[PDB]
DNA sequence: GATACGAATCTTTTTTTCCGTATAGCCGTAGC
DNA sequence: GCTACGGCTATACGG
DNA sequence: GATTCGTATC
């Protein structure tokens, strides 16, 4: 049953021992469960940071077999409007918990998505059954949220994932799907996760459907660029060299027959470009100014659409005249 | 008691109202009680606390017992539920009644407490049962009295629905045009309290409790207070509350009073030549959003700004100040309604007229966009142009889409029409172009 | 009737001003069970519609020009009665999504995809045929589809190909996304040169007499016509009737009063740059916007009159086009439109000054 | 009997050409039983739909597709309401029992998919309802997400949906489903031919086989039985004739104001598209060898300008004559 | 499991224990002692005590009549016309026998989130009955009530919380739970706090439950420091390779979203000081346009590091 | 007699929730 | 004892 | 907030 699943929801952990990345919010949290006084929680981050992951296995922590009668989870798949809040909200909150754990749990999933009217209903019902019940708030836009309930929540912050936990959560996947993966793979995976564990077991799992044989067989970085469809750190490079330091037609060339020579995007191209000169000791400060600018345009231009090669030809020219200032 | 409710006038003389004011409502409401008045409802719009049935009272208290065919006034309360009667129905049945409140029975009706008009049906029955009362063929009705309290509804239900009633409670969004605009209705605005008369009132009210304010050793200081109350707010009950509680208080606490919203054309002022408040431009703009947001983000408002940017000198400043502000206006429309949109087209326009601000100059008036004008104006032509397109039809066999319609058949239709009928319309769709 | 309809060509073989177009036409036409979803676009008044009808008489033989209207409701979300005028013939539609504004996309979908669903079975006829078993949907105005009823189509006009065939009559195909171009065959209309028009009037002089004095009054017409074969039919039977029957050299040609508007703004704009002058302007801008008029014309015809005058250098014109495209960027992506048309004209008293 | 675009439809997942990275992923779900939720994006015509419709066949059979698929397109209403009852409905709904026929020739997996074709178009708060509906329903039903643009798609499911992106069918990738196509129609053509066509349709392979298609039209019409040339395909496909050109590039070497202006106008009378010509000329001057770094540096940003404001709708008189002016003065 | 939170197992009980804003306080307590209450507005930011100063208030001010003589009603209760015209209206006449001077309070709690007719109905009901029974609003923006209910109240501004009652408060809490601090930490957590004594509160559960100590490591290892501050340092920065270095690890890296960041500089540019009016309009330009490419589906990092350079580039020239 | 003050004028064309009325279904009761 | 119809009431919808 | 007309008062 849980191997027909896909690897984002087979591996969601159960525990809070399985949630990684988060360690300083996992160790108070732990403690605020074995002291038996949970606030009211706030979790912030990233999507793909393990917030519903960690509200859960606390909620099972907490409650055990009784999650589901002690539970109310409530997110933007279900309506949350003002009539919701003054009668599903706080008839859950009024009544008795049958004397099973103590204080009862109501998880707002998704609450940026929420109405105002709703988020400043609920402050009355948040600190009035309070003995009773406790809410969990989590969001990834903080700026949806009314100020008074941010004052009436505390507030945990969910970091994106770090390289090690990473590499840790897929050890575990490996270990379970019995995959080989080699160090440059591990770090292409890592680099392209951009802090998402969600993005890592995706590419994980067409990678292995990428390979002939499953077993007997390692993933290389070369199958991670064809599966995700990302340029390789030569290409970038190669590119870059070509717009630096080649003439115009040298440089349109040599830019359109790597893009051709796996079926490369301008996008990924132009964000390739963009983290490589980002760590260049430019020297006139406006270098920096007119690059930003003129790639943030042509960006902008390649997400409405429109003609590609005008577009590559932008980024070469944007390249070349930013860098006329630097000399 | 309260202080506004103790230190009530006994008569006219101890009403704060304009002299000129209390001419104009007492010369209205002696005409209203003639047997055949030419005048049946006296609709009287103002802000609040302005005295508007605080005058009207104590003016029915001289004037029923002087027309009564053998003293007070009959007033409706909204929440007065009964038992076997719809709630849009008690306005109705409470004017059914009212009717018949004449000679020898006389009774000045006074609607201060009105009906819900926030729910467009009972709304709409409010409208046609003030309309069936002005085109009433009773021979002799009492004098009705309305008083409206212009107040900005503030920022709720945030449905894109807002209606005018959602913007702003006024008599024009709670009336209609036959109603404003009937022979038989007369209205008399009302303007805030002047500070005169505030101080007056509020040295009157402290010459009456001088001996606790002595005690309390605030008796010296009294005269800044007012000062500062009757320069601060035009409402006579927020002033008068505001005393009390200064003189209640035994400590330090600050004189705060009620927050007034601005108006339409006076935040267009704000906007335009500054304030004189203050001299920093982004301290007014700050508070003007904070207090006014509700009016800042209308569209209206920056078509307001383009239509009265060229009063500052009656249009006598540099051309490229001008374009710099239809430009940023132009690409403040741009932004699809966001906050960062208002405030850097306002800022745009008070930073460009203050550094060509110098003394001397003679500004010119202000006036409302004709949008409006031009939107119905299009809706005059698309009728017109519908005629034409259906007239079309059936005697010549022939469809032709709107867009060639505003391009060729309109200049040359008719004069190819009249010009046939000079030996089926005959006239240009939508009237002649101008200039 | 106008001399537009009356002289209109309902035949693929009485067009006359294009050739190359009329083969390629001809070829669409010879085995119509495969034909595509077509897009015409080309300068308006080329002849695009009278083409698409051609096309159809050609392919579900006469009696596509028997014309009905059939007045049909809609209602958006919030409940409200919207109108459209549905021009129906027993084997074409012509519908105008752009006349009911913002809510194309309601039409779209529940009336193109109500025709796309029925089959239209008629008697047996379950294999194929050439004609009567799929349908062809006229989209006149193509252009002012607001983005959503253009993607209400890709799936619509793709899944229901077997029944239905569209189509679209368009000019200046910029504002029409790539998804829909990529579905349909591009048809390119191109104006009728000088000579066409004027063969095109002289045979209309010559069914119908007017005594023409010169063959030059005709072609003076047609170069004052920009291409508008049928803005130039309406200046003739315009000379025609003013003239008693009796065309003259002599002759003026009489053009649009909002172009003649539009032309006394341009020199108002050159003589006189201030700004109780900008005013005056914003109320001719105000008047031309009250006729009904589109704003990105009001900007072109401004723009091509600015630039016809002889009293203005290089630079002054090469500023006026800079500004032109800006603000005809501005007013695309807008709202209001009298803002964009009030700064282009005060960026260009501004540079002329 | 029918358009060529829908006769050569891909029916199976081996007709799909020039995507392997996504098919063959996709190919290997058939075996197993983990199908991920998958985000398609690409340019037009690209095959994302096919895609998925041959996925679909090949996992269900025409009799469980029925039961075990929903798609909702742009062509009906995708609102707030819809994504929190019908699409929610749809996911909670339990598995239907495969027939036997079913089971003995199709894998028949157990869960169902929800095809959300043209999710760019969707709101972002549709979008948001949907993202717990596939989290906690994933083991039961599918989602499958087609779009064009993938900013459009909030970051949150984005996530959570596998991304495919389906590269641009170019003339190195789609000439053999080209010249399958012409084979089977029996179409002749030049050599040279049937790769001119696929230059002139930048990454999309419907507007290829359309084009063909047209060609083929006016070539059985002639009567002649002779081949097809490029230049036809050019000129039935907006392609400017290179003379014209020319004199375009000529007009602007002088750099009067006038004859450019009177040039484009007499221009704009033919009906040619602007993003064609604004194209043409991105070749002409950037490929040629007479014009030096700092002019191709500014006439790129130029045409890029050019390009940006004729996509959003705009006139294209006023843009195609303000970029000749302004290379007119480089 | 049956332990409360600090925020509700403190919570002040008589008018005493609320610290800041002492004259307002002070006055509250005359009023207590007196009886004569007015109809009052209290206004500010939230969690600075303006319902824990009406609820003790009504307690001081009623004792034993308390259960008869309050009517508590908020957002979350049903707030409607019908409620002000039937349950407001029957509490209001109500004949209750309180002590001399004693007048029965209507706590119309989150008094901004009430509807038109509801308040214009209040008007009415507030004029019949003001002899007996007394209104008291409480809000956080004072201009969400009608002008005519304002007219007929006495407005209690609520100020920030200085940093000197937040201490005070935190220092009984600590001395009656016992708790191990440290200058630096309470400071650090006052700091933190940005004049709220509720997220003060929560902040120093937090990290005592997570280490005991409270010091400045422990304490800023589970609160992050105000993130417009941090935005207000990117926005100051005098060149662009240091703005775009807090922009990556103070506001990237550490998970805050891009929209989030977006929001924010609006409003620091808005009270942005030492900075020229014309300076301030292009910065809020920028910012728009950086929001709508983030609102139409470019929520990326170089859209924020073009922002960044634009901004530079209207500040160095 | 100078001046501060004051009044008049400068104005209107998708989504959610709430308030009162409409309406069909079910029970009470008269009656044949 | 049974049935039909009017009055009371719960619920979806209009603006 | 701006202009214009009209008072009331010191
Ligand atoms: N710390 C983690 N350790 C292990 N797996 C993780 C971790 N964080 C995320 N994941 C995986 O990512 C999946 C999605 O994460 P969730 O916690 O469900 O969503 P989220 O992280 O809260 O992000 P949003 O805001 O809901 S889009 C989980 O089901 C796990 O498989
Ligand atoms: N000298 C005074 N002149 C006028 N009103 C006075 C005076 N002294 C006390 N008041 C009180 O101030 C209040 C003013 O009431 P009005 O202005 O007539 O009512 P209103 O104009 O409708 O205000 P709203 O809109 O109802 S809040 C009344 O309660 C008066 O009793
Ligand atoms: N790889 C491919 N192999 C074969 N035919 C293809 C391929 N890609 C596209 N096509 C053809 O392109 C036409 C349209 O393909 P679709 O997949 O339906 O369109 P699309 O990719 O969804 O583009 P949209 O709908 O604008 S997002 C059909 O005639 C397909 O046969
Ligand atoms: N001056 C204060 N002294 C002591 N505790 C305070 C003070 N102000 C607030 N608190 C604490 O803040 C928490 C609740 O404060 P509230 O008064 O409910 O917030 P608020 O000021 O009413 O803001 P809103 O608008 O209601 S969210 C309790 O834990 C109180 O102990
Ligand atoms: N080949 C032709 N011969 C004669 N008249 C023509 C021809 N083509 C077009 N016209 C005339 O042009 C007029 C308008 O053309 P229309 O179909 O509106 O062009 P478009 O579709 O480009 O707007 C018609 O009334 C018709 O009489
Ligand atoms: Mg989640
Ligand atoms: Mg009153
Ligand atoms: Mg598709
Ligand atoms: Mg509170």
């Amino acid at each position: 049953s849980k191997e027909n699943l896909p690897w984002v929801e087979k591996y969601r952990p159960e525990t809070l021992d399985e949630v990684y990345g988060q360690n300083e919010v996992i160790t108070t949290v732990r403690k605020f469960v074995d002291e038996g006084k949970l606030p009211h929680l706030l979790f912030y981050g990233p999507p793909g940071t393990g917030k519903t992951s960690t509200i859960v296995a606390l909620a099972r922590e907490i409650y055990g077999k009784n999650y589901s009668n002690m539970v109310l989870e409530l997110n933007a798949s279900d309506d949350r409007g003002i009539d919701v809040v003054r009668n599903q909200i706080k008839d859950f909150a009024s009544t008795r918990q049958i004397f099973s754990k103590g204080f009862k749990l109501i998880i707002l999933d998704e609450a940026d998505a929420m109405t105002n009217a709703a988020q400043n209903a609920l402050r009355r019902v948040i600190e009035r059954y309070t003995k009773n019940t406790r809410f969990c708030v989590l969001a990834n836009y903080a700026h949806k949220l009314t100020p008074a309930l941010l004052s009436r929540c505390t507030r945990f912050r969910f970091q994106p994932l770090p390289q090690e936990a990473i590499e840790r959560r897929i050890a575990n996947v490996l270990v379970h799907e019995k995959l080989k993966l080699s160090p440059n793979a591990e770090k292409a995976l890592i680099e392209l996760s951009n802090g998402d564990m969600r993005r890592v077991l995706n590419v994980l799992q067409s990678c292995k459907a990428t390979l002939d044989n499953p077993d007997e067989d390692e993933i290389s970085d070369d199958v991670i660029y064809e599966c995700c469809g990302a340029p390789r750190p030569s290409d970038l490079k190669a590119v870059l060299k070509s717009i630096l330091e080649d003439d115009w037609g040298t440089a349109h060339y040599t830019l359109n027959k790597v893009r051709s020579a796996k079926g490369l995007a301008l996008i990924d191209l132009i964000e390739g470009i963009v983290k490589i000169l980002e760590d260049y000791e430019l020297q006139n400060e406006e270098t920096r100014v007119h690059l930003l600018t003129k790639l943030a345009d042509i960006e902008y231009s390649i997400s409405k659409g429109g003609n590609d090669q005008i577009q590559g030809s932008a980024v070469i020219g944007a390249i070349k005249a930013s860098f006329e200032n630097e000399t | 008691e309260q202080w506004y409710e103790k230190f009530k006038p006994n008569c006219l003389e101890q009403v704060a109202i304009h002299k000129r004011k209390l001419k104009d409502v007492q010369e209205a409401l002696d005409a209203m009680f003639l047997p055949n008045a030419k005048h049946r409802i006296l609709l009287l719009s103002g802000p609040s606390g302005c005295s508007k049935s605080t005058v009207i009272k104590e003016l029915s208290k001289i004037l029923v017992p002087k027309y009564r065919q053998n003293h007070k006034v009959t007033e409706f309360r909204g929440d007065c539920i009964v038992n076997d009667l719809p709630q849009m129905e008690s306005f109705s049945e409470f004017l059914k009644g009212a009717r018949y409140l004449v000679m020898s029975n006389l009774s000045l009706i006074l609607i201060e407490d009105l009906p819900n008009v926030f729910h467009i049906d009972t709304r709409r029955r409010f409208q046609q049962l003030i309309l069936q009362w002005l085109y009433s063929s009773e021979p002799l009705l009492p004098p009705l009295v309305i008083c409206i309290t212009e107040c900005e509804i503030p920022e709720n239900d945030n449905n894109y629905r807002k209606f005018g009633i959602d913007y702003t409670f006024s008599a024009e969004t709670i009336m209609n045009k036959e109603i404003l605009m009937h022979p038989r209705l007369k209205r008399i605005k009302f303007n805030p309290i002047n500070s005169t008369l505030l101080k007056k009132h509020l040295k009157f009210i402290c010459v009456q409790n001088m001996k606790m304010l002595k005690e309390k050793n605030k008796w010296n200081k009294r005269q800044e207070v007012i000062d500062y109350i009757a320069q601060e707010t035009g409402d006579i009950r927020s002033a008068i509350t505001t005393l009390q509680f200064w003189a209640t208080s035994s400590g330090s606490l600050p004189i705060s009073t009620r927050e007034s919203t601005i108006s339409y054309f006076h935040a267009i002022g704000k906007v335009i030549h500054g304030s004189h408040s203050t001299n920093n431009d982004n301290e007014m703009i700050n508070n003007l959003f904070e207090n006014s947001n509700n009016l800042l983000s209308k569209e209206d408002f920056k078509l307001g700004i383009l239509e009265n940017y060229n009063t500052f000198n009656k249009g006598e400043f540099s051309i490229s100040d001008a374009s710099s502000i239809v430009d940023c206006l132009s690409e403040c429309d741009n932004m699809n309604g966001l906050p960062e949109s208002n405030e850097y087209g306002l800022r745009e326009v008070r930073k460009t007229f203050r550094n060509i601000s110098k003394q001397g100059h003679n500004h010119g008036t202000v006036y409302f966009p004709r949008e409006w004008k031009v939107r119905k104006l299009q809706n005059s032509f698309k009728v017109q142009a519908e005629d034409w397109l259906n007239v079309s039809l059936y005697k010549y066999n022939a469809v032709h889409s709107f867009r060639n319609i505003t391009l060729e058949f309109g200049y040359y239709a008719p004069l190819i029409r009249k010009c046939q009928s000079y030996k089926d319309v005959v006239d240009r769709i939508g009237g002649p172009i101008e200039a | 009737s106008l001399w537009v309809d009356k002289y209109r060509p309902k035949s693929l073989n009485a067009l006359s001003h294009n050739e190359e177009l009329t083969n390629f036409l001809k070829s669409l036409s010879d085995q119509p069970r495969d034909l595509p979803h077509l897009l015409l676009y080309g300068p308006n008044g080329t002849g695009k519609k009278t083409r698409c009808m051609a096309l159809l008489e050609s392919i579900f033989g006469p009696g596509v020009y028997r014309l009905k209207i059939d007045v049909r409701q809609f209602v958006t979300a919030s409940n409200r009665k919207l109108e459209l005028n549905v021009v129906s013939s027993p084997y074409h539609l012509e519908i105008t999504p752009s006349d009911m504004g913002n809510n194309d996309r309601i039409v779209i979908q529940e009336l193109l995809k109500e025709v796309a669903q029925m089959e239209q079975v008629d008697f047996q006829d379950s294999k194929d045929g050439l004609a009567h078993r799929y349908k062809c949907v006229i989209i006149n105005e193509a252009n002012s589809l607001t983005k959503d009823a253009q993607a209400a189509l890709r799936r619509t006009m793709e899944k229901y190909s077997k029944n239905i065939r569209l189509i679209m009559v368009c000019d200046s195909m910029s504002p029409i996304i790539a998804p829909i171009k990529s579905r349909c065959l591009l048809i390119r209309c191109p104006a009728p040169s000088d000579s066409e028009i004027s063969t095109i009037l002289s045979d209309v002089v010559t069914n119908e007499r007017i005594q023409l004095e010169t063959k030059d009054i005709l072609k003076r017409i047609a170069q004052a016509s920009n291409g508008n074969l049928r803005v130039s039919l309406l200046m003739l039977e315009s000379m025609a009737l003013n003239n008693e029957l009796a065309l003259k050299s002599s002759s003026p040609i009489i053009k649009p009063d909002w172009i003649i508007v539009i032309h006394k703004l341009t020199r108002k704009i050159v003589k006189e740059r201030s700004v109780n002058s900008l005013i005056e302007c914003r109320a001719v801008l105000y008047d031309l916007l009250a006729h009904c008029i589109p704003a990105n014309i009001i900007l072109k015809e401004l723009t091509f009159s600015l630039l016809d005058v002889e009293t203005l250098n290089t630079t002054n014109k090469s500023s006026i086009i800079e500004y032109s495209s800006v603000f005809d960027e501005r007013l695309s992506l807008g709202n209001k439109a009298i803002f964009h048309l009030e700064g282009f004209i005060a960026k260009v008293m501004c540079c002329l000054d | 009997q029918q358009p060529w675009v829908e006769k050569y439809r891909p029916k199976n997942l081996d007709e799909v050409t020039a995507q392997d990275h996504a098919v063959t992923v996709l190919k290997k779900t058939l075996k197993s039983a983990n199908l991920p939720h998958m985000l398609f994006y690409g340019p037009p015509g690209t095959g994302k739909t096919s895609t998925i419709l041959a996925l679909t066949k090949e996992l269900y059979g025409p009799d469980l597709m029925k039961s075990r698929i929903l798609e909702l397109n742009a062509s009906d209403e995708r609102g707030i309401s819809i994504v929190r009852e019908k699409v929610k409905n749809f996911a909670r709904l339990t598995v239907s029992k495969p027939s036997k026929h079913d089971l003995e020739n199709y894998p028949c997996p157990p869960y169902k998919i929800i095809i959300l074709d043209e999710a760019d178009s969707m709101t972002a708060d549709a979008q948001s309802a949907l993202r717990r509906t596939m989290e906690t329903y994933s083991g039961v039903t599918r989602f499958c997400l087609i779009c064009n643009y993938v900013t459009r798609i909030i970051d949150p499911l984005a996530s959570r949906c596998s991304k495919f992106r389906f590269k641009a069918l170019d003339a190195s990738n789609a000439i053999d489903r080209l010249r399958f196509i012409s084979e089977q129609e029996n179409v002749k053509c030049d050599d040279g031919v049937l790769e001119r066509i696929l230059d002139i349709s930048a990454g999309d392979l419907r507007r290829g086989i359309t084009l063909l298609q047209s060609a083929s039209k006016g070539a059985q019409y002639l009567g002649d039985g002779k081949n097809i040339t490029s230049t036809q395909v050019e000129e039935l496909a907006g392609v400017v004739p290179h003379d014209i050109l020319i004199e375009i590039v000529e007009k602007v070497k002088s750099g009067d104001f006038d004859e450019i202006k009177k040039y484009v106008n007499t221009f704009m009378k033919s009906g040619w598209s602007a993003a064609s010509v604004v194209n043409q000329l991105h070749e002409y001057y950037i490929t040629n060898d007479n014009f030096d770094t700092n002019f191709k540096n500014q006439i790129s940003w130029l045409l890029f300008t050019t390009d940006s404001r004729l996509n959003n709708g705009t006139n294209e008189h006023i843009q195609l004559l303000n970029l000749l002016v302004k290379i007119s003065q480089l | 499991s049956l332990q409360l939170p600090w925020v509700e197992k403190y919570r002040p009980q008589v008018l005493s224990d609320i610290v800041g804003n002492k004259e307002t306080i002070d006055r509250l307590q005359q009023i207590a002692k007196d009886g004569n209450m007015p109809h009052m507005i209290i206004s500010g930011m939230p969690g600075i005590g303006k319902t824990t100063s009406v609820h003790c208030l009504a307690h001081e001010l009623l004792g034993r009549s308390y259960a008869d003589g309050v009517l508590e009603l908020n957002a979350s209760d049903d707030r409607g016309i019908d409620v002000v015209r039937n349950q407001i209206k029957h509490f209001a006449q109500k004949k209750l026998h309180l002590p001399p001077g004693k007048h029965k309070i209507v706590i119309l709690d989150e008094a901004d989130s009430m509807t038109a007719g509801a308040q214009q109905a209040l008007r009415r009901t507030m004029e019949l009955y003001s002899n007996s029974t007394r209104f008291a609003f409480a809000c956080n923006q004072s201009n969400k009530i009608i002008e005519p209910l304002q007219s007929r109240c006495a407005i209690l501004r609520y100020s920030k919380l200085s940093d000197e009652d937040v201490l005070k408060r935190l220092l009984q809490i600590i001395k009656l739970e016992d708790v191990k601090y440290t200058n630096d930490g309470l400071e650090a957590i006052i700091f933190t706090a940005e004049g709220d004594m509720r997220q003060a509160i929560n902040n120093l559960q937090s990290t005592v439950a997570g280490h005991g100590l409270v010091n400045a490591d422990n304490v800023f290892k589970i609160v992050d420091s105000p993130h417009p501050l941090i935005v207000k340092k990117m926005l100051l920065a005098s060149n662009l390779e240091d703005s775009i270095q807090i922009l990556r690890t103070d506001l990237w890296k550490k998970g805050y979203s891009s929209i989030d960041i977006v929001t924010t500089s609006f409003r620091v540019t808005k009270n942005l000081a030492q900075v020229k009016e014309s300076v301030r309009l292009e910065m809020i330009k920028e910012i728009g346009l950086t929001h709508m490419r983030i609102l139409e589906g470019v929520g990326t990092y170089l859209q924020l590091a073009s922002m960044l350079a634009k901004i530079h580039k209207l500040n160095n020239k």
